[PDB]
């Protein structure tokens, strides 16, 4: 008899391409892409997904949270990625921040790109070091804490001293105080005022000059005194004034210099943050979804093959990686 | 060849028409390579290990850019070498096909003794009838060519 | 007799590198390098190099298109790739701008390095926006339009009001106004001029202060009034003036903040900027001239195998990618 | 072997010294083969699909050098995979010429007839005169071992 | 079979016992090759060619941020790339193993002569004593079946 | 006799990943990774490692070396890498420099990133240009060269010319003067004094608006007069005041504007600086060390195989490639 050795033939399902075979007809195969479908924001199975920068504490914004609001101050969960909802946080507790007159909009965005977020006890620069002996932090009055008691941003003294009147202008030096791997965020400004008001409460009635100088470059204002911006994003509901702040980012070894004149608001504490995290914008989280990773493009999405066909975007966990076309791999004998 | 059940597989064409049995120890080799290939495809969407501090957006333009032009350069790299790999395992999966032929094909060269007319295409034609009960004990193993009549291999002892 | 089955021998013309052989002799090969020959700079075959912004508006540079100047508002053609000619754009019509003491100089090979540039209908900021309600955009006298009718910049108003003395300040908020995959493109700035002549025309005599905070960071300037650079890039034989020029980018979403004493000169119209395009630097095209690839060190190149060995630079279209040694691809048997 | 016309071919030599002819049909699937391989080096100057907003130049310098950064990275990482797949494609192309005269080899195993003694390095021996038509009928596939005189496989009935 | 000296040989079992000889030619091939495979696999942590102007530290943060993403970007792809080359060429290297084994069966195919028979696991059968002698003949391909009083191929004259 | 052709056992001793095969037991095997170890820092074996930017100039730092000070201009030899043993250079010659209210902290850290570091002879601006015709350099005082003689920094002049008062200002333009592939770094500034001295000096009791405008960007400062920090980085035991740098950097092809009042200190001289060269963080270099490569994290490490398991960091020579995990490739039979 004739005995044979070899393989089956069937009929042919998929084309497969190769090197140098062409497209090969083959009895089956394995589709290693997939179209992504949209889903909700949620977490990762692996982890927290930060969302808002304190979600136990009610009644806050995240900007409010980042600023140390008297009432604002809660728990920071860790997180494995975070969520990126507000392009422009807004605040709604203390007094009001001109924030689209300088770069500290951003500021509850660069706090959520790291997983520990901690408040660091003690001002960055303490009252006892500045030129004009008796420095105080004055309460606000419109940051009331809890009970109604006047307060201050504990990120922000408003600071006065033993005297009023016109001065050359005075220099500090603040240096990271964090740990090795921690960056140190900062936060100074300076009250603006009708000329009347910043000569009752400061001496003087002209612009004064803030200069600051920090691994990121120079910085300069002089904060015209009267025809304020409409009043918006405080507690306040007659204000006068408005607060014009910086902020400033450290990195271990590093100094920074702040040259400022009167109506200086000075560093009152300052935010630690540990390791990198990944961020995506998108819609704040489902309660109770969960998916494998996160898209910008697509919501909460999973991963049945390595690869997908679909919008190009940013994506945090266990993602599978964009192609350009449909994927197939051989898994059966080449068609006859 | 096969397909009784598996892709690979022996045959015999004679006086009772085509019978068929099927190796199910090489189909199953050739199915653990092809899975084992497809799970080193699947590595290639974890090659993030370093986590650095990330750029946020609403910042300068320029550095918006640099940092929109790095992930996107490495997105297409990334796209185009899952594509060659895929062509070059898609080839490695259909050589492994006659790789396994081979083999079963000298499995049979050594079963069937120094008789057998090897034809080249992996057929050998033995002076016997060969009906199912000989293409089990091909696949398992077991044929020997003096239950049949056939010559065995000389012994090397001399 | 002895019939045997093999492959024939021949003289061996190439040595090809391998993996595990070392230098194998084959009897031919192929050479997937070559050496780039400088041609003239043109089109690249599947569509247009954009090279001068507006190629049928004779008698004006990229600069005054981009100004807006009344007699350079021509038609922009798409393109798929752009020359960069010149590293200082010049302008030659209308009132003299400081183009180096800001970032304006680059205006023209920033709208250059997009798809589709559009002039989009309207002022970035309304006139009627303003806090000096009577608001007019006066005619330069050194900006002619065509019949030697006294006029204005497209993209910049010479905004006067109903007052004149020192003042405050005044706020205006730009937002972005183009559409979602648009990027919008604002000139902005300030008229300095001699004291005298400031007072004449706005009831000051000392320098004013000018700020502006968009997503690029805070921008300050407090123009000299008097001691110009020499007269130059412009229509005008006197200007006793000069014009500070400031460039603002936004994309979707983002805002820009302009704080503004007296003298200022606003928006009076932006560009909108579509899909992206390379850009490399190299002379204005050859009239007639088609090539496969633009090189920056070689001109217009053809591709007559996919690598290239030679200097290194940018390239666009359907470039060979540059290796660093000659590359042979076996053709054939090993030579015996 | 081979060059009549081709690289591939078969020759035989004996009484009437050296005859030689080509297999045009495989010496083709060499080149095709060839070809394709060379096809798929052409695809690594393609792998720019996405386009992002350029970073002009006369900028601050650090984000210059940032860009220029990205571009040689990619430019020395383009190069180096380069001269990689050309090492790797022509060690392939070379085995290649191995594999192809293996299944010459086998070609004549199966068209010589059980009779013709295999010697290892693909020559077969046979007992008759193999002189040009001998060469044209292994070429083309129609060789009949009866029409020399020679012993045909026995057949599969019994 | 082998390692008397060498990772590849010969040996001949039957009354006399089990005798082993070992090809260094064969052997020195195989460590040849695995040297050149680990020779290409040195040159991947040479592909920078290009000098930049390198970014200096103590700046903007995001600028640093950026020139910091890059080199973890080229490293992690590096690291991943070299990993991906150390599996195939041990696939590769374990490969040329059975390749290697091939060719020393067909050398055997050749020196034993028509009547030796080829059991298809690399072993033949002879009728004559293999004593260490013919060991050593078979290594240095020496080898002349007539020696034995075994047939030798049939000439091409007739 | 039976004649195999084959292979031998022998026990295994390894076992090394592979594509299909899983984990393959295996005689032998090459070990392709190593664990670094720690050791000095040194030279590279193909060069030198720059370390101290004039090493052959005893009792300056690299900071008065790159500020030109009259007894700290030696010879600087080329290298192929450098160490960065000083993240703030400090000065230690001549009048005061406030280098945390600048950019010119970083600036020994710019020059040694590249090869060869040349001081270009002639004023950047020459004197003889200057608006206040008879501009000359006058003698610190606090700059003693060699024999106790009053001198100056070699990169910065002191200018003073007839008149004293306020001005309007006066514009100058630097245009790049080092060859096509030579970047060139300028030193200029403000000195800033008590109102007393400043009026003595110049005619002025206010402090003056400096201004630049290079590629970088716009620089503005207006230093405070008096309230100085406390005297340090200095050769002088008594200042009264302090001088304010600002380091600026222009490419071929490439111009920056400085508008500058009174009390303006212009560009004495400047570097020219070819080709860059890698730079690692570190110590300084160990008298007589030689290692194949400088690592980040290990000093000189030698390379015994191609890749290494350990910490990530950049490294400069012949180093090894990190990989993550210990990697073995086959050098021996399958094992039985
Ligand atoms: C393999 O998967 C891909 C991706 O899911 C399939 O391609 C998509 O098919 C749907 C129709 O079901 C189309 O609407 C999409 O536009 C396709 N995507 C692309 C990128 O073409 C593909 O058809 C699947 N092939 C097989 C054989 O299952
Ligand atoms: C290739 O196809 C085979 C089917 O012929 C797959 O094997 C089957 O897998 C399912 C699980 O999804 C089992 O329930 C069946 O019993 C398997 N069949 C056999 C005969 O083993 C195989 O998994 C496919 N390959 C891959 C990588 O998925
Ligand atoms: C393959 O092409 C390369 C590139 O054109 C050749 O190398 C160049 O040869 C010219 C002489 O014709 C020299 O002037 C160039 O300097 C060479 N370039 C390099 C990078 O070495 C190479 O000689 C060609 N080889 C063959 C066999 O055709
Ligand atoms: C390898 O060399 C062969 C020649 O032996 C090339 O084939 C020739 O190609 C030209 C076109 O350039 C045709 O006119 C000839 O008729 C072809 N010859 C044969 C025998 O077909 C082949 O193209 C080369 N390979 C590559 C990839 O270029
Ligand atoms: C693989 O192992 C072999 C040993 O079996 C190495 O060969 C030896 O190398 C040393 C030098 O280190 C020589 O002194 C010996 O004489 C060599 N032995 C033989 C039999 O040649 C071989 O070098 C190893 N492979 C690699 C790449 O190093
Ligand atoms: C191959 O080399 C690696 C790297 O040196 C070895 O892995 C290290 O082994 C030491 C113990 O000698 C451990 O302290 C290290 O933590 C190991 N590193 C890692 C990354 O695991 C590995 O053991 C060596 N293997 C062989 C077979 O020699």
């Amino acid at each position: 008899d004739k005995i044979c050795a070899g393989v089956a033939s069937g009929k042919g399902t998929h084309r497969v391409e190769t090197i140098t075979k062409g497209e090969v007809l083959v009895t089956n195969a394995i589709n290693m892409t997939h179209t992504p479908t949209s889903g909700p924001f949620g977490d990762l199975k692996t982890g927290n997904v930060r969302d808002k920068l304190c979600p136990t504490c009610t009644g806050c914004t995240d900007m409010d949270v980042a600023l140390m609001t008297p009432t604002c101050n809660g728990v920071i969960p860790e997180a494995i990625a975070a969520i990126q909802h507000e392009n422009r946080p807004l605040q709604s507790k203390c007094n009001p921040i001109l924030h689209d007159l300088g770069n500290t909009r951003q500021l509850p965005n660069l706090l959520r790109k790291y997983k520990k977020i901690r408040k660091s006890s003690g001002i960055a620069f303490p009252l006892a070091s500045y030129a004009d002996q008796p420095v105080i932090s004055n309460p606000s009055g419109n940051c009331r804490d809890g009970n109604g008691v006047e307060s201050e941003f504990g990120s922000l003294l408003w600071l006065t001293g033993n005297t009023k009147g016109a001065i050359t202008g005075e220099t500090i030096t603040i240096t990271h105080q964090c740990n090795n791997d921690e960056v140190m965020v900062l936060v100074w400004g300076a009250w603006a005022d009708l000329s009347a008001t910043m000569n009752t409460i400061y001496g003087v009635t002209t612009p004064q000059t803030y200069v600051s100088n920090f691994p990121s470059g120079r910085f300069s204002m002089s904060p015209f005194l009267g025809n304020f911006p409409a009043l918006a994003e405080t507690e306040a509901t007659t204000a006068t004034g408005r607060i014009y702040l910086r902020m400033e980012v450290l990195e271990s070894g590093q100094r920074g210099t702040i040259q400022y004149q009167r109506g200086f608001m000075g560093p009152g504490k300052f935010w630690c943050l540990s390791e990198p995290i990944p961020v995506v914008k998108g819609a704040v989280k489902t309660n109770g979804a969960v998916s494998d990773c996160l898209h910008e493009v697509y919501g909460g999405i999973s991963k049945p093959t390595p690869f997908y066909t679909g919008n190009r975007g940013k994506s945090v966990g266990n993602c599978p990686k964009w192609v350009r076309k449909p994927l197939l791999v051989v898994n059966g004998t080449k068609a006859r | 060849d096969g397909m009784i059940a598996g892709w690979h597989g022996y045959s015999s064409t004679g006086d009772h028409g085509t019978k068929v049995a099927a190796d199910l120890v090489s189909t199953q080799k050739a199915m653990d390579a092809i899975t084992a290939r497809i799970n080193n495809m699947n590595k290639m969407t974890e090659r993030a290990f370093s986590v650095t501090d990330s750029t946020m957006q609403e910042i300068q333009k320029e550095i918006k850019d640099l940092d929109k032009k790095i992930d996107d350069v490495r997105a297409d790299e990334t796209a185009a070498q899952i594509e060659m790999i895929v062509l070059l395992e898609n080839e490695n999966i259909i050589n492994a096909e006659d790789e396994h032929v081979h083999a079963l094909k000298q499995k049979l060269t050594k079963m069937l003794g120094p008789s057998a007319q090897d034809m080249g295409d992996g057929c050998f034609i033995v002076d016997h009838q060969c009906k199912e009960d000989c293409l089990r004990e091909i696949v398992s193993g077991n044929y020997t060519p003096s239950k049949y009549g056939m010559d065995e291999f000389k012994s090397p002892i001399i």
